[PDB]
DNA sequence: CATGCACAGGATGTATATATCTGACACGTGCCTGGAGACTAGGGAGTAATCCCCTTGGCGGTTAAAACGCGGGGGACAGCGCGTACGTGCGTTTAAGCGGTGCTAGAGCTGTCTACGACCAATTGAGCGGCCTCGGCACCGGGATTCTCCAGAGGCCT
DNA sequence: AGGCCTCTGGAGAATCCCGGTGCCGAGGCCGCTCAATTGGTCGTAGACAGCTCTAGCACCGCTTAAACGCACGTACGCGCTGTCCCCCGCGTTTTAACCGCCAAGGGGATTACTCCCTAGTCTCCAGGCACGTGTCAGATATATACATCCTGTGCATG
């Protein structure tokens, strides 16, 4: 007589699998327990960061008149702000460029 | 009635008018007489007539007679690099009435020929073109598509083997009315890599894969109350049933009944004795011992002292089988960082590390006292390197062909040598690069320095000095290593022929080995077995010549061909 | 007739050839290069490539395998203290 | 034979991709790109917790922990919009 | 005569290109063999996969040019425009690799 | 009041006297060498729990700490603090 | 009927506490599971390097005619030796001054 | 329960040059005192505000130093004479 | 006789010689403890400092400032100068990542 | 005739050597809490046996970078001259630094009691392998627009 | 008679968009099953109230070393010129990557089966940790001998 069973996100709210994330950080051994609110608040944070990339991401992507964002869009929307840029200090993307820039001194004369 | 003669010259006439160059032969005449067959039933065919017997005046005869009635149109040929100036050269000869253009070299070069002479308008001076591989898959795409293809000669069939070659995908750009597809060996290792050939010539028929794979069983069950006469019967219903399937689009013919005036020829195996040198890189090579080869303090209060701790006041298996191959083919091929830049060792210290130079240097010296004419194959160049310098140094003559060597380089040696007047009597050759298409009926004689891992390239390269035109009996000479891991690959070489001779017909403790293979052939043996009086023509009337050797003996061993 | 000199090739770290060197140094803004930095380079680059395949090496020879992986380096370059992305 | 499965965060990364341009589509070294991103930031945080329990000889983790990790960590102004986000799901969440 | 440019024109435009594209730089074989032979001498007889050398060297290729960038600087400091080893050293030194 | 507080203080001390008889030292240097050691022994558990981890293992034996110590030591004080582990295993089973 | 007990030191030849390493690692959650034969080994690369450490310390002390160590010997002997200042990259020992150095290029002329 | 303002001045010249000496600066220009200033206040800003976020979770109303020595560790740099 | 006086820059030596000898602290006391007390009063408004931490800090900033100098000097000799501007400090640090 | 080197003394700033006298550092006890012998279940982890993938060695050909060589402009170094902005000293001021007393406020222990969170069985359905089908991109080929670079005329002079 | 130049005024070379066919990687669809859910105990960390009692935060006074202003020289920083070698740009060829293609077989993953290390309880007892004393290194005071930095004649101009 059991009733129909909801899963925990959608009781939540949220979009990122609640279960999943209370699994991997119980058998991760992080603490010798875990309680009951932890996922929930990880999931929201997970969830706000991956949409704040997202946008600038396609917001590039969109720019440059093309449809599908490949790993050069996720470069330039990264390293073009201050905070996500110290957050990711020291990571390196694969087939990422460089933003452009050429000191001033090596310009040209005005001539 | 007319003799055989002037019935063959009256058909010819009335078949293939501008055809001048020379007489046809009978079989030749037929095989014309098929394919035109062929061509009005709308079907397309293999042609597989062993080698040697002259396809090429055959589909020139036959191309000859397609546009005797005026049916011009673009024609189109494939063959390897090395065969494309023996094509014009034929037509050049026998039907000087017809033009040809040999479409190959760089960009510019293409472009300035495809803007002088393929117009693009067919009219009756329009050229047949002649090509290689890599140029008509390269501009497949965007220059060959733009022409309605009337009919295709796809020299070399066997190089279709695999069903996801490249080459076959690219062809499909192109439309083709008709398909012809020449070669000498049709059968492949495995029955797999035959259905490629098949789908591409008939796709209408040999569609579903796996009903080909089904329809012959080699299950190989225990030999059951149902089963004991089965491991027979099924063999043959499954061999009758390929025969009859395969029947009605393959031609196929034998030297042995065609042209018995040929003089024959034999193979022959001889064995060599490793020397106690590469005994010694065996050994080193087994223990992982091989580089070995070619190569604590204690401070105050008793404890260890760190290395380099300053001392100053304060203040102020992986690849075994290739590593043996090498070795049993010759030691210096190992050691070669030793010396770097430097020089090989002296002349002297070269023959006497590797037993088989050994016996060819002794095998040599001997064939040249009869003006006897060798060519050497190999499948490594750097192999070929040594005996260049060899030969240099004892002041001989030599000729060379490779991958490295341009088309104009190639052309001409074969040409000078096979000059009567010329006095060279050494020609080298790579398995892979010259052992396809080339005539070199000059010399008389054959030896294979290795053998490959696949029997039906040796075929083709033994057949280079053994063809229409030959005037000789011939000898092939296969050397071998003793005792050694030489054996093991030739004899898994030979167990893929039984199946070859079980599908196609020839129309439409130590054991004895232990005993013979480790003697060494001596020579008065060796000065005995050179004679070829056996193999010469007999006479009419006359008796049959006596068997020279035994077929076998200590160190040596004839090879009968399965039957 | 070949000569008696055996064939040669060019050492491995010279593979790394002058144009390869420019092309870098131009995706980092540079526009005069003197003659002597192509001597320094290679030496930065052996030197940096070491420190790398032995932490690979080692961790490949504790799991007991024969072949290294991408894991491997990856996981060499994280504990190092430089992180990559895309091929976990 | 396929019994090897593997798990990733590709489905749940493509539907937060439509609610904020509804036409745009992602590559597939993108997507692994993204993959790697989310498990990096999982483990500083939860990283960073663990300790930070330990430190007071407390046992569990508790949802204080991750919101004290969270404001050590990010920087600037990204600490407070992840706060309330988090503070206004596990609200919701525990109502019902 | 030919058109020909002045010196230091074409160098621009090729920084202008080259922070463009995405692409590698360095040839593929030449670095698989210099891989293979480093690491030969800690160890015999290893295998590598495909994607291990890539990764080594989309590696390498950032840092060499993160170290070339960060050594730019140091020249125009000294009232230069070329780049001498003097920098390199210096660069590093402050670094702190060594 | 007089609630224990653990430290490394005798072994130092004692291993002091092992190797120089007539030194002494002052707290302060005391302090140094007891968290010098504990900074040490947190760096090598810490990459052994790890190690073990990536493999799927679930114990820590003493091949993990070997192969973890071969990770940190640079270069010369790695193969005798290897050497002196082995002599301790070996001695310590066959007692 | 008991055996007189025997520490565990004592019979590894250590000088280290054997027990307290064992304790401390089950304590710590680094993993489920601890090997009989770890501790032993930790404690004596421990005991090995504070040897090290107090060896080259005590050289350094008596040097300057004193007896007793203080920080600022134990600050010369890691930063002169080679491996160990290399091990200690990131470490300020309170109270160690820095060595003796001086730019060759301000020395005065030597005319 | 006072109130404090305008401390940065407490960091008089002399202290700097000391400073630069031991460090094996010769001659010192008159800029490098205001840079100096900046610098170590913004050093000092990121070590308090970590060492009070630490502190206050417990609640507690007292720093003390093993939260300092805990703060520095964080950054990169270990600190060795006061805890563990 | 005129007053006996040096020549410039040997007392400087003389300076740089003592200094690195000893180990003291360079920095007062008090200054130090009210500019520490100062800047904590935005984050929370009571708080009580224990006696110990402030040495802590003080030795953690005396520690960089003087590897900040010694890398500010290196830098300062590269152009061929011998006094330190606010450029050499800005170089160094934009070298070091920091900014 | 205004230079470049050699010495003289002669004022200062270190390291000698001898004598006083603290207050840490070393050593003893007396307990306790935590380590050390026996005993008993369980299940990771070691060890065969086996597929099927994916790696390792070599030849053929092309064709677009790579190597050489030559001209010539400009940037890297020496030199010299000018003029500040610092570096030794000497008085005058100001604030650390030491040495004692009071208080509370807030950090540590001790003894309760209860809501929270591990474990087990029985359920489904949300999440993963396969497999088609089509458009976003990916060539091509051809006409624009930008941008350098050098020669001649005449401002305004000399 | 002769400059020094803007200002054209072209002339040549490099991206740049614009339209037209081809193609294979992304997006749904389907089938299957193993991992979250839902109820239920049971023992426990962790709030919560009530007490000690240590130290940090003030206040006062007093000596007295560091700060803080000047007023000189001087040696370094900065700019302006010349000279000369070296790096860039552009033409000819030679050399080696990229694929394409032949073969083979080592090592990576699974799936069963069995056993010997570890966990978790009990006793039992001795090794390490606060309190307690007692000397003697090392921090200061003083006499001074020695080493080091600086300027003023000396020589040689000739
Ligand atoms: N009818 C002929 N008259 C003269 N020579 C002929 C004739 N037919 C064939 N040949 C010879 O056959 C030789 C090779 O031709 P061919 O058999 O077709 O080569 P392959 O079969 O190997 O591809 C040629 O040298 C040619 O001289
Ligand atoms: F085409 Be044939 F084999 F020359």
């Amino acid at each position: 007589t059991r009733a129909k069973a909801k899963t925990r996100s959608s009781r939540a709210g949220l979009q990122f699998p609640v279960g999943r994330v209370h699994r991997l950080l119980r058998k991760g051994n992080y603490a010798e327990r875990v309680g009951a609110g932890a996922p929930v608040y990880l999931a929201a944070v997970l969830e706000y960061l991956t949409a704040e990339i997202l946008e600038l991401a396609g917001n590039a992507a969109r720019d440059n008149k093309k449809t599908r964002i490949i790993p050069r869009h996720l470069q330039l929307a990264v390293r073009n702000d201050e905070e996500l840029n110290k957050l990711l200090g020291r990571v390196t993307i694969a087939q990422g460029g460089v933003l452009p820039n050429i000191q001033s001194v090596l310009l040209p004369k005005k001539t | 009635d007319l003799t055989e003669e002037e019935t063959v010259i009256k058909l010819q006439n009335e078949l293939c008018p501008l055809l001048t160059g020379g007489q046809l032969k009978s079989y030749q005449l037929k095989g014309v007489k098929w394919l035109i067959s062929l061509w009005q039933n709308g079907l397309n065919g293999i042609l597989a007539d062993q080698m040697g017997l002259g396809k090429t005046i055959q589909t020139i005869g036959f191309l000859s007679h397609l546009k005797g009635n005026g049916l011009d149109g673009p024609y189109l040929v494939i063959a390897p690099l090395s065969t494309l100036s023996n094509w014009f050269n034929e037509i050049a000869r026998f039907t000087p009435s017809i033009n040809a253009i040999i479409y190959h070299g760089d960009k510019n070069q293409r472009d300035e020929l495809r803007r002088k002479h393929m117009p693009k308008t067919v009219g009756p001076k329009f050229p047949i073109v002649i090509t290689s591989y890599e140029v008509a898959m390269n501009d497949a795409k965007r220059i060959l598509r733009h022409y309605p293809w009337k009919y295709v000669v796809i020299d070399e069939g066997h190089r279709l083997k695999n069903h996801k070659c490249k080459l076959l995908r690219e062809l499909k750009h192109l439309k083709m009315d008709n398909k012809l597809l020449l070669t000498g060996t049709p059968l492949q290792n495995n029955l797999s890599e035959l259905w490629s050939l098949l789908n591409f010539i008939l796709p209408d028929i040999f569609t579903s894969h796996d009903e080909f794979e089904s329809w012959f069983d080699f299950s190989e069950k225990n030999k059951n109350e149902a089963t004991k006469e089965e491991e027979e019967k099924r063999r043959a219903q499954v061999v009758s049933k390929l025969h009859g399937i395969l029947r009605p689009f393959i031609l196929r013919r034998m030297k042995c009944d065609v042209e018995l005036s040929l003089p024959r020829k034999k193979e022959i195996i001889m064995y060599a004795t490793m020397t106690d040198h590469q005994k010694k890189f065996q050994e080193h090579l087994v223990n992982n011992t091989l580089e070995a080869h070619l190569g604590i303090e204690l401070s105050p209060t008793g404890r260890p002292k760190r290395r380099t701790r300053k001392s100053i006041n304060y203040s102020k298996l992986n690849n075994l089988v290739i590593q043996l191959r090498k070795n049993c083919n010759h030691p210096d091929l190992l050691q070669g960082q030793i010396d770097g830049s430097y020089l090989y060792p002296p002349v002297e210290e070269i023959v006497g590390q590797c037993g088989k130079f050994r016996l060819l240097e002794r095998l040599l010296v001997r064939l040249f006292a009869n003006n006897h004419k060798v060519l050497i194959f190999s499948q490594w160049t750097k192999l070929l390197d040594i005996m260049d310098y060899y030969f240099s140094e004892k002041g001989f003559e030599v000729c060379r062909i490779d991958g490295s060597v341009k088309l104009d380089e190639r052309r001409r040696q074969i040409k000078d040598f096979s000059d009567e007047k010329s006095s060279c009597s050494i020609f080298l050759l790579s398995t892979r690069a010259g052992g396809l298409g080339i005539n070199l009926t000059a010399a008389d004689t054959c030896i294979l320095y290795d053998s490959d891992w696949n029997p039906q390239m040796d075929l083709q390269a033994m057949d280079r000095c053994h063809r229409i035109g030959q005037t000789k009996p011939v000898h092939v000479y296969r050397l071998s290593t003793a005792q050694s891991i030489e054996t093991r690959v030739l004899k898994r070489a030979y167990s893929k022929l039984k199946l070859e001779h079980v599908v196609i017909g020839q129309g439409q403790d130590e054991t004895a080995e232990d005993k013979l293979i480790q003697t060494d052939i001596s020579d008065a043996d060796l000065d005995r077995l050179l004679d070829r009086s056996d193999l010469t023509i007999t006479a009419p009337g006359e008796t049959q010549a006596a068997e020279a050797f035994p077929v076998k003996g200590p160190g040596w061993e004839v090879v009968l061909p399965s039957s | 007739g070949a000569k008696r000199h055996r064939k040669v090739l060019r050492d491995n770290i010279q593979g790394i050839t002058k144009p390869a060197i420019r092309r870098l140094a131009r995706r980092g803004g540079v526009k005069r290069i003197s003659g002597l930095i192509y001597e320094e380079t290679r030496g930065v680059l052996k030197v940096f490539l070491e420190n790398v395949i032995r932490d690979a090496v080692t961790y490949t020879e504790h799991a007991k395998r024969k072949t290294v992986t991408a894991m491997d380096v990856v996981y060499a370059l994280k504990r190092q203290g430089r992180t990559l992305y895309g091929f976990g | 034979r396929r019994k090897t499965r593997k798990e990733s965060y590709a489905i749940y990364v493509y539907k937060v991709l439509k609610q904020v341009h509804p036409d745009t589509g992602i590559s597939s070294k993108a997507m692994s790109i993204m993959n790697s991103f989310v498990n990096d930031v999982f483990e500083r945080i939860a990283g960073e917790a663990s300790r930070l329990a330990h430190y007071n000889k407390r046992s569990t983790i508790t949802s204080r922990e991750i919101q004290t990790a969270v404001r050590l960590l990010l920087p600037g102004e990204l600490a407070k919009h992840a706060v309330s986000e988090g503070t206004k799901a596990v609200t919701k969440y525990t109502s019902a | 005569k030919p058109h020909r440019y002045r010196p230091g024109t074409v160098a621009l435009r090729e920084i202008r290109r080259y922070q463009k594209s995405t692409e590698l730089l360095i040839r593929k074989l030449p670095f698989q063999r210099l891989v293979r032979e480093i690491a030969q001498d800690f160890k015999t007889d290893l295998r590598f996969q495909s994607s291990a050398v890539m990764a080594l060297q989309e590696a390498s290729e950032a840092y060499l040019v993160a170290l070339f960038e960060d050594t730019n600087l140091c020249a125009i400091h000294a009232k230069r425009v070329t780049i001498m080893p003097k920098d390199i050293q210096l660069a590093r030194r402050i670094r702190g690799e060594r």
